[PDB]
RNA sequence: GGUUGCGGCCAUAUCUACCAGAAAGCACCGUUUCCCGUCCGAUCAACUGUAGUUAAGCUGGUAAGAGCCUGACCGAGUAGUGUAGUGGGUGACCAUACGCGAAACUCAGGUGCUGCAAUCU
RNA sequence: CCGAAGUUUCCCUCAGGAUAGCAGAAGCUCGUAUCAGUUUUAUGAGGUAAAGCGAAUGAUUAGAGGUUCCGGGGUCGAAAUGACCUUGACCUAUUCUCAAACUUUAAAUAUGUAAGAAGUCCUUGUUACUUAAUUGAACGUGGACAUUUGAAUGAAGAGCUUUUAGUGGGCCAUUUUUGGUAAGCAGAACUGGCGAUGCGGGAUGAACCGAACGUAGAGUUAAGGUGCCGGAAUACACGCUCAUCAGACACCACAAAAGGUGUUAGUUCAUCUAGACAGCCGGACGGUGGCCAUGGAAGUCGGAAUCCGCUAAGGAGUGUGUAAC
RNA sequence: UGGAGAACAGAAAUCUCCAGUAGAACAAAAGGGUAAAAGCCCCCUUGAUUUUGAUUUUCAGUGUGAAUACAAACCAUGAAA
RNA sequence: GGCAGUCAAGCGUUCAUAGCGACAUUGCUUUUUGAUUCUUCGAUGUCGGCUCUUCCUAUCAUACCGAAGCAGAAUUCGGUAAGCGUUGGAUUGUUCACCCACUAAUAGGGAACGUGAGCUGGGUUUAGACCGUCGUGAGACAGGUUAGUUUUACCCUACUGA
């Protein structure tokens, strides 16, 4: 026989319990996405400043 | 039979008008919304009643054919055909529908009523001063063909313009004021000076 | 000079409170039939209270 | 059946404002967008490409990447009870620099300045903003003010 | 409501940089204490003026003694009040020793007859009439005849206990 | 201040009708061997600043001008609306309380501002 | 002691599963953060309510003026890019009324972001990227600034992980809302509930109002009540109502149009102490014949109204009206 | 689209001027977008290619489809950006 | 579907309302039929008639009245009224219908569409069979036709008497 089809009913009470958490924040997010041609470079500039604290 | 008003009496629906998504609709039983000396002039007839909804509600396009019918019909005989202008202000454009199990149940159109807020005006008439007693009672009359509560209201307004009687006075002693056919066109202070003074001799002449 | 404290009292108990002034009620430490707080008048916290007026 | 496509009920939202169609003006060209600056999304209908969904519409986020005709811009989505990371790939036409951001960084520099003026003349300064006050008190005169009394009016029909 | 106090209350727009010293409206409000008080200022003064509680301020609030408190006096009170189909204006008379002893009838008396509750009414103007000439109303006429007297027959004794060992007489 | 080149914002810059414009610039304007393009040296190309001209373009001004722009305690605290009651009303709907608050309308004002470079009684 | 779900996606799936969610347990890393079903300030986004249509699209009522090198009725007119009278068309200025799939405008509520040490400023290292370049970009060194460190309120600790149960028929109320004449009907939106929940109130009742529950004592109250049943004023106060079907408290256990010299208040016109309104009372004719009609008219088998008498008083005049001053 | 002009030629053929904010067109529904264009006509072409990654929608944040922005190549076009 | 209002353009020789009544419009009813799917699928015996009681009133007759386009007679509209009656037959399983006839009158309805441990079993609605149409066929038909087991009370209450 025919039945209910969709509703929302309870959804944001379920969705409060366990809160909603904001995403969580890093210094130093992930290089990716970002451009390959950066990258490339961005890898040989950190290795000179390495060799140059030492 | 057609089906009971009572069953199409309120605003449930969203205006459902005649258009492009919904064309095979039957055509309204009021067709003539102006009656009596609709040719007069703004000076000849100073007095405006109006008839006036205090019901957010629906009236079909039936009762207003025989509201207007009985409304000049009754003012003819008492005053004859050329005392008043009689104007119905309101056009029935929702559209209707009607059914006829609960699978497929869209229904097809079936007439056309008019959407009336409270405050709304349903019916005006303007006419002499002598013969506010007859207009009262012809719209009096017309009350029993609507449902819902009407109130009959006499105007501060001069016929069917909006200004106020005196108000009207000085703008046509002053030559403020031309006729334009049944109605009236008003001197600005604004625009072309020349053209202005074509269409207004009578001003600036003083 | 416009009043600079007010006191508040709970006035409502606990069921059937919407989500919104619920949550405000709870910033204001009112947790509870005739519970009350001090609260120092500001437009930050007049507002609150409009939010809570029925409670 | 029920009908989902990407640009699904944007009627309105893609419409250019009213005599602000053609052609994009240079400026959006001129502005230079940097990893870390703060943009809000707002879709261009003119420009086909690099378009956001309508979802980001009216959101604002972070630049995480430059390319050549683009920006990568991070935005929080809300889904179930938590939010992702998403990544856009806009073209700058549909982009510009939140104010928001502008506006906080001349508070950071005024409050820089009030403190060094305050150390020097020596003294202490309040840097926290506050919330509009209860009015302090006045005397209100009545020279050339007398008050006026106000009545109810009657009903009138008009 | 309940039993009615006068006050004036005078309120004004806040200043701004422009206009430093707004107009000062001032209104006779009756009211059962201050704070109902100035709840009706704001309610009328955002009738008739462009302003606000929100963008306003009151400046004072003072109660207003009757001047002669055992003084009978016949007061004409205009009043404005929405029935259930309309809104209407009335002129009603009231007999008494005060301004807010003559509301506190006419808000009983309105309800009453018109079923017209608080937040219906509005007390348009409260006025003593003079002269005994321009009272209009057979109702209060009445009771401004030459040495007045009357009976009060039929007089009912309450009694404090339920039994009476005799028929009472409702005698004066 | 004018003018040109390149612009920014994109009508306070647009539109209609008239009138004015030193100087310089800009323009129209003269020519067809060459590169080049056309049904057509009209457009586009080239050549000469020489023969001519402010007629037009352009710039500015005028107009109880149309449009556009700004403001107003103008309309209107109106319409609408968030929250509240064992409020009213047969109902349709409405009033009140604590908040938020338009659009049309009316009136007043306005009618391009400005950056880089070069040039000019 | 803690404590749900009837929802998401996929399935020969629709009386079933898997999946995510909600729930328990075990903890772990730390110890007042990072936070937040909230406000504020700043800054975005939105095309619903309203509004608009002498603004675009579409619908729509009415006249007015103007024009056909042409539409057509009337009639002259050899024929005429003729002469006009009149009806559609078209243009101009107006006018009445509308829109879920129209719109210049445009709320309220809801909604993104920010409000700092992972900051700010100064200084000058690295690179194969970028620059005309000793320019930038990104990441650094060193230096400086610390509690009023950058709004409010709160914080019952904050953060993180593994694992597993039940559930995957829902239903109701207020508000928004679609289909339908409507339904205790069907279907959505946000919130609160019932389901899973007793208790006080609504006689009674899953969901309404109040309020959520260890065992007791005292006090005070909520919602609802206080003639008697029944704990509590046959309280106080101003009015209204008499029903030969009165009425009597939300949800809720229904009544309308239309009417009433029932009674109460009220609005607006009118009269009135120079005497009204009632009622009893007399008279209600004379007269440039003004004036039509000659079967009569100093009103009638039909009237277009108009003079003149003494007077505190009128009128060519109806209730039967010989056809008649 | 309209106006005013030109043998046959007329309401409609083709030529010309003026007005024209898009009232047109853009394969195909509808909505959006577009005027020295995204429309119309002309010239040259094969980026409708190669190598694999990231990203958006639908979402379990699986697949499929579709789409976005780069990288490394090789090309097309254009005086060029 | 059924029944009743309001308004009054007209009809009614004349005259809106004796009697009627267009265009409209407000309701009531649950004796129609739909709509719905809440209850019952470890079963509430499923049409009609027969029998019998009681109830409603929206009154067909009978009582007493008002109105009339009431002279009389006949009739029509309306009030209080459900006290009292409301039938015999032909055809059909019928409900309904239809006709003959008598009559003061042959009103309308309800009570689990009253009433099957009260009947009956004509219809419908198992299994046999025929026909027509449909189907290649098995078979289908709210199409026609014919034949087809109707069970139990001694308990409780109710009622009737003792
Ligand atoms: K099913
Ligand atoms: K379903
Ligand atoms: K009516
Ligand atoms: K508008
Ligand atoms: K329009
Ligand atoms: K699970
Ligand atoms: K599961
Ligand atoms: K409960
Ligand atoms: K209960
Ligand atoms: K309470
Ligand atoms: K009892
Ligand atoms: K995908
Ligand atoms: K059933
Ligand atoms: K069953
Ligand atoms: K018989
Ligand atoms: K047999
Ligand atoms: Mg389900
Ligand atoms: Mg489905
Ligand atoms: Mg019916
Ligand atoms: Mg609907
Ligand atoms: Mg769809
Ligand atoms: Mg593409
Ligand atoms: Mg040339
Ligand atoms: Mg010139
Ligand atoms: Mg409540
Ligand atoms: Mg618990
Ligand atoms: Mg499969
Ligand atoms: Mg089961
Ligand atoms: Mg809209
Ligand atoms: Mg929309
Ligand atoms: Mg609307
Ligand atoms: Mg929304
Ligand atoms: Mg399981
Ligand atoms: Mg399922
Ligand atoms: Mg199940
Ligand atoms: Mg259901
Ligand atoms: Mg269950
Ligand atoms: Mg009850
Ligand atoms: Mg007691
Ligand atoms: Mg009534
Ligand atoms: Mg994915
Ligand atoms: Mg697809
Ligand atoms: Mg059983
Ligand atoms: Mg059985
Ligand atoms: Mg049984
Ligand atoms: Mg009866
Ligand atoms: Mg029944
Ligand atoms: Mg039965
Ligand atoms: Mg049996
Ligand atoms: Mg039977
Ligand atoms: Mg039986
Ligand atoms: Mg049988
Ligand atoms: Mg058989
Ligand atoms: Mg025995």
């Amino acid at each position: 026989a025919k039945s209910k089809n969709h509703t929302a009913h309870n959804q944001t009470r379920k969705a409060h319990r366990n809160g909603i958490k904001k995403p969580k924040t890093y210094k130093y997010p992930s290089l990716k996405g970002v451009d390959p041609k950066f990258r490339r470079n961005h890898k040989h500039a950190l290795h000179g400043t390495a060799k140059a604290l030492a | 039979a057609r089906r009971p008003a009572r069953c199409y009496r309120y605003q449930k629906n969203k205006p459902y008008p005649k258009s492009r998504y919904n064309r095979a609709v039957p055509d309204s039983k009021i067709r003539i919304y102006d009656l009596g000396k609709k040719k007069a002039t703004v000076d000849e007839f100073p007095l405006c009643v109006h008839l006036v909804s205090n019901e957010l509600e629906q009236l079909s396009s039936e009762a207003l054919e025989a509201a207007r019918i009985c409304a000049n019909k009754y003012m003819t005989t008492v005053s004859g055909r050329d005392a008043f202008h009689l104007r119905v202000r309101v056009h029935p454009f929702h559209v209707l529908r009607i059914n006829k199990g609960m699978r497929g149940a869209w229904g097809k159109p079936h007439g056309l009523a008019a959407r009336v807020d409270i405050g709304q005006i349903i019916f005006s008439v303007r006419t002499k001063d002598s013969n506010k007693d007859v207009v009262v009672e012809g719209l009096r009359r017309a009350r029993y063909k609507f449902p819902g509560q009407q109130k009959i209201i006499l105007s501060k307004k001069w016929g069917f313009t909006n200004l106020d009687r005196p108000e009207y006075l000085k703008k046509r002693e002053a030559g403020e004021v031309k006729d334009d056919g049944a109605f009236v066109k008003f001197l600005s202070k604004k625009g072309s000076l020349e053209n202005n003074i074509r269409e207004f001799p009578e001003y600036f002449a003083a | 000079a416009q009043h600079k404290l007010v006191f508040v009292v709970r006035i409502k108990g606990i069921n059937k409170i919407p989500p919104k002034p619920r949550k405000v009620l709870q910033l204001l430490r009112l947790t509870r039939i005739n519970s009350g707080t001090f609260v120092k008048v500001t437009k930050a916290t007049l507002e609150l209270l409009k939010l809570i007026e029925p409670y | 059946g029920k009908s989902h496509g990407y640009r699904s009920r944007t009627r309105y939202m893609f419409q250019r404002d009213f005599r602000k169609h053609g052609a994009v003006h240079l400026s959006t060209y001129l502005k230079v967008y940097k990893v870390g600056d703060i943009v809000d999304i707002k879709a261009n209908g003119s420009i086909q490409k690099g378009m956001p969904h309508k979802f980001y519409q009216g959101k604002t986020g972070v630049v995480y990447n430059v390319t050549k005709s683009s920006v990568g811009v991070i935005i929080n989505k809300m889904v179930g009870n938590r939010y992702l990371e998403k990544r856009l790939n806009l073209r700058v036409e549909h982009i510009k620099h939140s104010k928001c951001r502008q506006e906080f960084l001349e508070r950071v520099k005024a409050n820089a300045a009030k403190r060094a003026e305050a150390k020097a003349q020596g003294v202490a300064v309040q840097l926290k903003r506050q919330p509009a006050q209860p009015r302090e008190s006045r005397i209100v005169s009545t020279e050339g003010n007398v008050p006026q009394t106000l009545a109810p009016v009657p009903y009138e029909t008009f | 409501m309940a039993h009615f106090k006068e006050y004036q209350v005078i309120g004004r727009r806040l200043p701004t940089e422009s206009v430093p010293e707004p107009k000062l409206f001032r209104m006779r409000i009756f009211a059962s204490n201050e704070v109902i008080a100035k709840s009706r200022y704001w309610y009328f003064l955002q009738k008739l003026h462009k302003v606000k509680k929100a963008s306003g301020e009151i400046v004072s609030i003072n109660q207003i003694n009757e001047a002669h408190p055992t003084k009978v006096k016949n007061f004409g009170v205009w009043v404005r009040y929405d029935s259930r189909s309309g809104t209407h204006n009335m002129y009603k008379e009231i007999r008494d020793v005060s301004r807010v002893a003559a509301v506190e009838t006419l808000y009983q008396d309105m309800a009453a007859r018109h079923r017209a509750r608080f937040r219906s009414i509005h007390i348009l103007k409260v006025a003593e009439i003079e002269k005994t000439a321009d009272v209009k109303r057979q109702y209060v006429k009445q009771f401004l005849t030459k040495d007045l007297k009357f009976p009060l027959p039929h007089r009912v004794q309450k009694s404090t206990k339920t039994f009476s060992y005799k028929r009472p007489s409702t005698f004066y």
